[PDB]
């Protein structure tokens, strides 16, 4: 699908199932099962923010990597596999799971880790999960989410059918495809919580493998990233009954309207508890667009993330444009600022009302900056 | 919660109390997390030697290591040539990674390509790939060569580059006297450096390999400088200083330092500087070949003594005072060049700043970690220091290497409490600061990690990470600065013994309790 | 209460329980000491607002002065003509203290001789002193030229430094035409700076105002470069840098770039470098006279105009972008040279690098302090990196200074919260720091006890300083730093983004608590 | 008197007063009377350590000054100083007292700091010493140091002479001329408190005023530098009947033998605990010993400080001179010898390390001396081309 011998940042399977789905679950380690580079490439690569403590209970930034070498490629590596989870165990033994991501190699030597992961579950009463996300399958990071999604339904998901232990309310819902990033789903499930509603479960963001395995106890799924979990919540709305709907946390508009869709799905009292929380914030981002939309209001953004510059007299535009939003270096060079809706590379979080305060004053910095009026030299 | 006039990032924001009851709610009802005192004992135990013994006995697990893979080496060496396009064999996820990994220590755009090789590849190979790839990179890019180098999913299913290449040329995908230079850079053999060996050999053998016989040795009255995998522009920068400031006619090789730092003036360079395809013709006329970081250019420097018939000399990396001496004396002798007086002034300061900070330097205990040129490099100079190297790690070093460090070491009095480990990751060097503390670590960001785990079991327990070498992904422009040479050392020499004072003044601010020690004067 | 295998210095080895208890038995027993509950209250006093009142309501108690007395800067202007021996008419505790100064900062011998006027010069005058003290310093030193301060015992006796050299002249004890400039420097009048003025047109007076008739305007084809007190070793060497650059002629007068940065090669160099006499007497000759800091070169400039009849260019330091460019424009102008595209891309380089660090610059705000020309380019720059400078303290400074810092800061959106002080201490600045607490301090090395006071009140009221300025004593050859020029704003952006982050990474080192934005990639 | 124009290092007597002797003192505040240029290069130029909450009761490192402009100079500043006294105790309220260091324009204009004195002090009830240091006094240091314990001696010491509320011990010691450089006061104090002595008074290093008024309550003085305090010390013998005698804690065999000395004036029990102290630390210093004498042992140093040099071995020998007599440490100009490639430390640790003295010093002396002797530094003056 992808013409070769083209520039594109487009990433692998791998870094949609290990960087972005299984990466971020806390409690469980992941292994990048091959060659080094994968590994090193993606270790604490995404801001997908967590609390723990990291390397004991906790193991997000973390590498963990069988490292192949030439043997390993010829003589194939599940031997070492079983001998790599066996060294897990030992070194971090308060790990909740573990996750074979493969790597391109795994996939072309015929290596079986399903068999491997199996044995060595039962063997260790541990939930392996083995995840075929080799970098050449597909065409980009979706088949990636795609393969995670469905290692999570075959794994980890199913794990507490025959369980009725967990003490459920009507108020319950689970939300899926957060990442977390910069704390974004953090400043989501606040308002969740303010509202009434009880998030039993939160994955990947902050994640933990517990997380995943109660969310078939929930009332509702509030995905936030569709393109990656709809298949998630397509299986668990067949198999559980259990509905689910998309939430827009990006600015103050579409906050509110997120907010009031979600309550809609519950009692009178829910609303009522949605209708006090958007009163209780409505001055906070009111004085936030009082301060920066006189400094952002006609500017040009160039393309979720239309919400929050509309709440900030900005223009969206599909050019001249101010703003790229939809290769930053590339475009920076060009002396055009890039920046996504998600605060990637170094701030957050932007959704939720305490992000948009956080969203105005980056763009603020960014477009209104001196250093764009400075390409020109004076004598040029 | 937030406040327009003092707006919160992630940091503090999430230490409100709103967030952290949210937090404490979300791990006592869902998370099922272990109990405080749990993880204290666990962390408490893995800060010991008996963890210690258990980490060392890894055979199968690497966690968080210290290198990368070939491609990424063999990507560095092509964007030293002037026009040239890194073209990487294999699958796209890779590429998309080693750009990101440049970008992220340069700050600077990146150029790599891919030929998006899928399942149909794995099962075909990848030549349809090869052909399209190279067809549409060189008509979208206008790249004056592109060099070829391989992902390991090409390497596995073996990919013939030299007959792929041929064949989009013969059937005239590319024209035939094009430059497309190729090299094989397995992902499971060696690391990044091992790539960029592996590519400079490749394009080295590429242009000259075929056209030996009317070279003659020392024709062009020029030193060849291979740098390999360099990622201070200031190396490249202070190499050519030196030996412009010498009268020495040189050819940089593998160039990229232009392209690393394009300005910005409003338009965006793909291509900047760079080793012209004229310089690497003509490189077999040069007098003799110089390898700044021998101990990844095994292959480069058999094919320069074997074809070019260069005579490459035995140098270290010039690095610290008794390196670069050595350089800067072979370089006189092979071309005749005095040693300039502004070359021995500048030595003469380094030793100035030297004699200044050596109260503060002397009997400092270092871990550091890198590639073997550059660590080797820092070993020696923190001997000319005085300072004494405790955990030495190389985690692509060989035995050899290993070997070379040692004797070193034990022609030093300093080097009494040193041990070298090759093979060895980031989680084994977290382990030995633990159990045999030394005073700094020197190392690139990922020992921001470590310093964090040491600063948990305690303040006095805290190791401060020094950032040197690649990748420092949590400063700004330290990848502008230099190692080698005089500069280089007074780069090295001025951030190591400021680290000291900061650590110092860091530990003697308390009023009224340790402030006695807070000197205006250090 | 040692280890011999672990020697504990000062810190921490009065940390120990014996130590800590005689320590303790000694304040309980014999010092009267007040009560730490009183010394609480007193220091949390002192943080307050009410305190700021009264402390800015000084008028005859100086704390922790921010300047230096004038004959300081006469004698490191001095040190920057060749083979000249700094010499200061007046009391040898002066020059004791002069060279301890300099020699704390640079780290380097600094050369400079008084004639001891004692008790008896108190009411006959310094006429002998100056005879056998001229005498002897020639006979000793062999000086090509001694040129001649005072101290302010000198200037309070009212000793006539021109009638003193002549008589010692007229009376053999010097020959009539060796060169004695003189300049009274008194320390009661300006400060350190202002000793650099007076003493640089004393020198250029000596040189050529009795020479006048046979000079022409831009004869020489060169510009006079006036650096002013300068204290980084740098900023000499990036001015005459870029001016070869460009191919510009010029006579950089005053050079101590030289003689404060002498090679250790096991000989002792009381001499090296500086301006030349012939460069001082042919000096009226050149195109026109550039000065570097023209704020405190006042005096000097006044000498150029009216009798070199140089019609000197009405320029900033060139500090930072906007200022750096000015600069290069007129000297372009004077010159007739274009600048180079080697300029041209150092330039887009800082401009790239401001881009690059924009987001961790951005809003950051700052307590600045230092000479006047200095501070002025500082806030220029801040400026142009979106910082918001709050409190600018020049102690030193004049109204007519402050005027024009109040006019670029009312230019700019980021200085509306920016207030300039001048005639106030660094105790006035901690009371600021206190009350409108700034994210860093940006001055010389007496900024770190205000540093020490806000972590006393609470880490998260601490101001870390960065150390940009004279003198700094804490740390080593940040004399060699750079701040002038495009290279010297690329050296600070680093300082200060680097700081920036190295702060960010220590607030969120703490494990499960503020470490979730411990982030690798910043 | 020295030369005209022969670039020496000599202070002045405001150096002497102010920097060594009146400086140290951490209750009370020193005012820099005079222009800026003085207090400024004197500013915490001398690590005289201290404990204390600086700037609110303790003002060691700090400066204080009149600043004099020109008016000041022209017109007096005796108003100036009135005023500045009254911003002082407004500001710095928990000071104990202030001395007045008089600058060279504070001798030339007739400025009478001693009645601003008198009449502030009586004001305020608080003790304000002038000190008539004015730095072109003299010929060096010397005479600072003399006026400023004249100063002490008229305006401080004699303050508790009808006092007899303080409880006194037959093994009562002042630590009198002790700068605590680097802590060594602090180095020395406590081997005097394990043999049994208390130390009640010592000044100036990390000392206060009060302790300076309960110096003629002792019954020892303990002397360090005899050059600077020698004055004080024989007027308390003379007017007190204070005996005094000299103490050298540099190295082992002179800290045991100026231990033994000091026993020697106290009865058994004194004697008795000082032998225990002297077996207590002799492993400690013995250790030292073992390490670094075979690194430091037959170096030879050029020029009190001779015991711990010989204690590791080394020879005290004692511009061509250097290059005949070719010595390792200069030992007795920092950075001109250091240019001609020789070390040069003192037996006091100025610079940046200490304490030197006592048994605690002594392994901090030794391995400094290690590292700057043996430093490869000294080693790569030569280019290998030349
Ligand atoms: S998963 Fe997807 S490329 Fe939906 S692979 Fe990619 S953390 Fe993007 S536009 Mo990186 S389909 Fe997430 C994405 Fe969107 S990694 Fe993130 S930002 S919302
Ligand atoms: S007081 Fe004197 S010059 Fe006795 S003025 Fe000087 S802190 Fe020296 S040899 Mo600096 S008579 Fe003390 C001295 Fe000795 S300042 Fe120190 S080291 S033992
Ligand atoms: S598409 Fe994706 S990132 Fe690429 S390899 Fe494949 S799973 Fe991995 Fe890995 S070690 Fe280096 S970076 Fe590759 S060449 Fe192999
Ligand atoms: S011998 Fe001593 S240090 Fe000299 S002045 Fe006199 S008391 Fe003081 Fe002071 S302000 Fe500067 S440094 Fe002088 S010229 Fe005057
Ligand atoms: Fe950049
Ligand atoms: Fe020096």
């Amino acid at each position: 699908k992808s013409q070769p011998g083209l520039m594109t940042i487009r990433g692998c399977a791998y870094a949609g199932s290990k960087g972005v789905v299984w990466g971020p679950i806390k409690d469980m380690i992941h292994i990048s099962h091959g060659p080094v580079g994968c590994g090193q490439y993606s270790r604490a690569g995404r801001r997908n923010y967590y609390i723990g403590t990291t390397g004991v209970n906790a193991f997000v930034t973390m590498n963990f990597t069988s490292d192949f070498q030439e043997k390993d490629i010829v003589f194939g590596g599940d031997k070492k596999l079983a001998k790599l989870i066996d060294e897990v165990e030992t070194l971090f033994p308060l790990n909740k799971g573990i996750s074979v991501q493969s790597e391109c190699p795994i996939g072309l030597i015929g290596d079986d880790i399903e068999s491997v992961s199996k044995v060595k579950g039962a063997e260790l009463s541990k939930t392996i999960v083995p995840v075929r996300c080799e970098g050449f399958r597909g065409v980009s990071q979706s088949l990636g989410h795609h393969i995670a999604n469905d290692a999570v339904r075959d794994w980890v998901l199913g794990k507490r059918d025959e369980d009725t232990t967990f003490a459920s309310t009507p108020y319950d819902v689970a939300i899926i495809g957060d990442y977390n990033i910069g704390g974004d789903a953090w400043s989501s499930r606040i308002l969740l919580e303010e509202m009434g509603l009880r998030c039993v479960a939160q994955w990947s963001g902050d994640g933990s493998i517990s997380e995943i395995e109660l969310t078939p106890k929930v009332k509702l799924n509030l995905v936030h990233c569709y393109r990656s979990m709809n298949y998630i919540s397509r299986h668990m709305e067949e198999k559980y009954g259990i509905p689910w709907m998309e939430y827009n946390f990006f600015g103050p508009t579409k906050t509110i309207e997120s907010l009031r869709a979600i309550a809609a799905k519950f009692d009178e009292s829910i609303q009522k508890k949605c209708e006090e929380v958007i009163a209780k914030y409505k001055p906070e981002w009111e004085a936030v667009v009082a301060k920066y939309r006189p400094r952002l209001e006609g500017k040009r953004v160039m393309l979720h993330v239309i919400g929050a510059y509309e709440d900030l007299g900005m223009e969206v535009v599909g050019i001249k444009p101010d703003l790229i939003g939809s290769e930053k270096f590339i475009f920076q060079k060009m002396g055009i600022p890039f920046r996504e809706m998600h605060s990637w590379d170094y701030s957050g979080p932007y959704h939720g009302f305490d992000g948009f305060a956080i969203f105005a004053r980056d763009m603020d910095m960014t477009l209104n900056n001196p250093c764009w009026k400075k390409l020109q030299a004076p004598w040029e | 919660s937030q406040q327009v006039d003092k707006i919160k990032a992630s940091y503090p924001l999430f230490l409100d109390q709103d967030y952290k009851d949210m937090l404490a709610k979300k791990r006592d009802g869902f998370e099922e997390k272990y109990p405080q005192d749990k993880i204290d004992e666990v962390f408490q135990w893995t800060t010991t030697k008996e963890y210690q013994e258990l980490n060392f006995q890894r055979e199968a697990l690497t966690v968080n290591p210290a290198k990368a893979c070939q491609p990424l080496g063999a990507v560095l060496c092509a964007l030293g040539f002037e026009k040239t396009m890194p073209y990487v064999h294999g699958s796209q996820g890779c590429v998309a990674y080693f750009r990101s990994y440049f970008n992220r220590h340069f700050r600077e755009p990146v150029s790599c390509v891919s030929d998006s090789m899928t399942e149909d590849a794995a099962v075909f190979g990848g030549q349809q790939n090869m052909k399209d790839g190279l067809q549409n990179c060189k008509a979208t890019y206008k790249p004056d060569m592109i060099a070829v180098s391989t992902t390991c999913m090409a390497e596995v299913i073996g990919d013939d580059l030299n007959a792929f290449i041929n064949n989009s040329k013969k059937e005239g995908f590319i024209p035939d006297e094009f430059p497309v230079p190729f090299a094989h850079t397995p992902s499971f053999v060696g690391s990044h450096v091992t790539g960029w060996d592996n590519m400079f050999e490749g394009i080295a053998r590429y242009f000259t390999l075929k056209s030996m016989d009317d070279k003659v040795v020392g024709s062009n009255k020029k030193i060849n400088i291979v740098p390999g995998f360099e990622t201070y522009l200031g190396n490249f920068r202070v190499i050519k200083r030196m030996l412009s400031e010498m009268g020495v006619g040189y050819s940089l090789l593998s160039d990229p330092e232009e392209v690393l730092d394009t300005p910005a003036d409003g338009q965006f360079r793909m291509y900047a500087g760079g080793t012209t395809q004229e310089e690497m013709k003509d490189a077999p006329n040069a007098l003799n070949t110089v390898l700044l970081q021998p101990w990844h250019l095994e292959k480069t420097k058999k094919f320069v003594e074997g074809t070019w018939k260069h005579e490459v000399p035995k140098l270290n990396i010039p690095m610290g005072l008794d390196w670069t001496d050595e350089f800067l004396m072979k370089v006189s002798e092979i071309s005749g060049q005095p040693i300039p007086a502004s070359l021995t002034k500048e030595r003469g300061r380094l030793v100035d700043m030297m004699t200044d900070s050596h109260t503060w330097l002397h009997g400092k205990r270092f871990a550091l970690w890198g590639d073997p040129d550059f660590v080797m490099g820092l070993v020696k100079f923190l001997l000319e220091l005085g300072c004494e190297p405790v955990h030495i790690l190389c985690h692509n070093g060989n035995k050899r290497w290993k070997k070379a460090v040692d004797a070193i070491l034990a022609a030093s009095p300093y080097g009494k409490n040193a041990t070298v480990y090759i093979g060895k990751d980031l989680w084994h060097l977290r382990s030995l600061v633990f159990t045999d503390k030394p005073d700094f670590m020197i190392g690139n960001s990922y020992g921001k990690f470590i310093q964090r785990d040491t600063l948990h079991k305690g303040k006095e327990f805290e190791v401060p990470l020094i950032r040197i070498g690649f990748p420092i992904f949590d400063r700004h422009h330290l990848h502008r600065s230099t190692t080698l040479g005089y500069e280089g050392a007074m780069q090295i020499l001025t951030t190591l013994v400021n680290s000291i004072l900061e650590r110092l003044d860091e530990e003697t601010r308390g009023m009224q309790a340790t402030d006695y020690n807070h000197d205006l004067v250090r």
